[PDB]
């Protein structure tokens, strides 16, 4: 539910919700990333 | 990950896909146990006459067993083709860059001392 | 895409025979052998074992497609020799020569760590 | 990028040797007496480590994604 | 029309190859020995990562791609653990793998080398190679301050017929007829080529007279180790591998002529 994103600049963790610009809090910057996911990926080793 | 179909090439127009991958001990294999990454077919070279790509293989075993890298620079009176076979032959190699192969299938020799040594290949 | 698992060069499908055993007609008294699963490591020493036995006439072995995991081994006898008996006899001949260099390894391996 | 872990010929392990070899580079050892003092006698590997360019320390040079 | 009766004969033993001969034997032996040096000898390594975080600069897959090559110390676990086919577990069980955990973070300003000594095993027996008690660690991947490498990998039985990853050999040098007698090999100028290790030839000679009745003996083996095995072990698991295949070849062969 939350969508924490980080900020390309400050990277800084900060939720956002829907129909919200997308604005960092700590210093404004407008370029967010997702987080990794927590869902179980499996890597064969080759 | 490279499979059948990809296409690689050498720096000197030899391109070709991978027709298949063998395994370690299906590849054929020097005296010393030293297998081709890569092997390719003798008659991309009359034709197209790259002898650069010969050059530049024997240049590169020397490279790699003196432990610099070679000059392959266009117009360059001090580097030929002697100088770089007598510098192969002082590490205990054909001066051709030749060597004796096995079979990997089989562990019979070759009748005919392949030509192998490092060459920079790229994958497209 | 296309990539088959690299399990699939040695280990047999559901329902696959690791040898079959099928009768030439061509010639009397030979069998073609399809082994499944195996390759030149094995083909080639059946093969030359086989060529030890003077009832053995014809050993020879083929990987019919590289990218296919079988091999065929044709053998053709004397008359009062069977190519089931042949095979059966150049794998026992095999697995005594390698017991044997085995136990040799070891007593030089032994040799050797102690003087 | 990154120093590959095996050679890619024979499977001789060259991972553990860069930094070795680094090390033996600047104590002013030739790059052919350093392949030698490490151990890599046949050419494929010594073209794994002759031929390796380390990129990963320019991809250091980037601030990553968290702090 | 029977076995042979090979001989051996052991000329260096280290901890890093073993340089024996074999004599007495078919060259069609011989290279199967040299092929299963390299393909069916099992050992273990990872092959089976799950990142649960990795900030690194290289992607998931080059990490576990990476640590699948890290070689891990075998020697006596490998003949006891199962194929994971053959286990009648779950995915995983102490029985048929070694679980393996990774949890790195770069904190001090520094460059932090994780290397094969942050794969801490459940098991000891089975270690990295260069972990176990000179040559230094295998490198996995470099962190800067602020990045963290997490993961959890299993490490399973196999042989390089199925990934060169579990191939214990790092170079398997095999030879035969030195001086060239049986003319195997037909160099067009004998003299341009260097003598082998294990020529017996005065340096005039550049090759032996040709034996119209000789055969392929006295085949000459250096199998030098990757770490996994000792190259003793890998020369007795290859020989019992061999003897293994052709007796289950045989059970099969026996079911085939008795179901005619
Ligand atoms: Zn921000
Ligand atoms: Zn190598
Ligand atoms: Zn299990």
């Amino acid at each position: 539910q939350p969508m924490i994103y980080i900020c390309g600049e400050c990277h800084t963790e900060n939720e956002i919700k829907s129909r919200d610009p997308i604005r960092c809090r700590e210093c404004g910057y407008r370029i967010m990333y997702k987080k990794r996911t927590k869902r179980l990926v499996v890597f064969d080793a080759r | 990950i490279p499979q059948i179909g990809d296409k690689f090439a050498s720096r000197h127009g030899q391109k070709g896909t991978c027709g298949i991958q063998y395994r370690q001990e299906d590849m054929p294999f020097t005296c010393e146990g030293i297998t081709p990454d890569i092997i390719i077919n003798p008659h991309a070279i009359p034709s197209r006459m790259t002898i650069g790509h010969l050059i530049e293989c024997l240049q590169g075993k020397v490279s790699a067993n003196k432990g610099e890298i070679g000059d392959a620079t266009p117009f360059n009176d001090a580097v030929n083709v002697q100088k770089i076979s007598n510098l192969l032959s002082d590490y205990g190699y054909h001066l051709r860059g030749n060597e004796v192969l096995y079979n990997g299938f089989t562990g019979r020799k070759i009748t005919s001392q392949i030509f192998i040594g490092p060459t920079y290949y790229q994958r497209l | 895409m296309n990539a088959p698992p690299a399990f699939e060069s040695f280990l047999l499908f559901e329902g696959e025979k690791k040898i079959t055993i099928n009768k030439d007609t061509k010639v009397p008294n030979a069998c073609l052998f399809t082994i499944n699963k195996e390759d030149h490591t094995l083909g080639n020493i059946i093969k030359s074992q086989l060529l030890k036995d003077p009832q053995v006439l014809f050993a020879g072995y083929k990987v019919p497609h590289p990218l296919e995991h079988k091999i065929i081994i044709r053998v053709q006898t004397t008359p009062d020799y069977s190519p089931q008996e042949a095979f059966t006899n150049a794998i026992t001949d095999l697995i005594s020569e390698l017991s044997l260099l085995e136990e040799r390894f070891r007593v030089a391996i032994k040799d050797k760590q102690e003087g | 990028m990154i120093i590959p872990v095996r050679c890619f010929t024979c499977g001789k392990i060259v991972g553990n040797k860069w930094e070795a070899y680094l090390g033996l580079l600047q104590a002013e050892y030739t790059e052919g007496d350093a392949l030698d003092a490490l151990g890599l006698k046949r050419y494929c590997c010594r073209r794994m480590l002759l031929a390796h360019v380390d990129l990963i320390e320019k991809l250091l040079n980037y601030a990553p994604l968290e702090k | 029309p029977y076995a042979n009766q090979p001989t051996v004969r052991i000329t260096e033993l280290t901890d890093e190859n073993v340089k024996f001969i074999i004599e007495n034997t078919d060259l069609a032996v011989a290279n199967s020995i040299r092929r299963v040096f390299i393909a069916e000898v099992p050992i273990i390594a990872i092959d089976w990562v799950q990142i649960d975080a990795n900030s690194s600069v290289l992607h998931d897959e080059f990490i576990a791609h990476r640590l699948g090559l890290i070689p891990l110390t075998s020697d006596d676990i490998v003949d006891k653990l199962q194929y994971s086919r053959d286990c009648t577990c779950e995915e995983f069980c102490p029985e048929c793998s070694v679980e393996f955990t990774l949890d790195v973070r770069c904190n001090e300003d520094q460059t932090r080398h994780v290397t094969s000594r942050d794969l801490i095993s459940n098991s000891p027996r089975v270690i990295p190679v260069t972990s176990r008690n000179e040559q230094d660690d295998i490198l996995i991947v470099k962190l800067r301050k602020g990045q963290e490498l997490r993961l959890r990998a299993y490490a399973k039985k196999g042989f390089g017929k199925e990934h060169a990853k579990w191939n214990p050999t790092a170079g398997v040098a095999f030879e035969y007829d030195p001086d060239n007698a049986l003319r195997h090999t037909v160099y067009p100028k004998p003299e341009e080529w260097p003598k082998s290790e294990y020529s017996e030839l005065d340096e005039d000679e550049s090759q032996a007279p040709y034996d119209p009745n000789g055969k392929p003996e006295r085949f000459y083996y250096n199998v030098e180790s990757c770490g996994s095995l000792r190259p003793e072990t890998i020369v007795l698991s290859a020989l019992s591998g061999l003897k293994k295949k052709l007796s289950d070849l045989q059970t099969q062969l026996s079911h085939e002529i008795q179901s005619d």
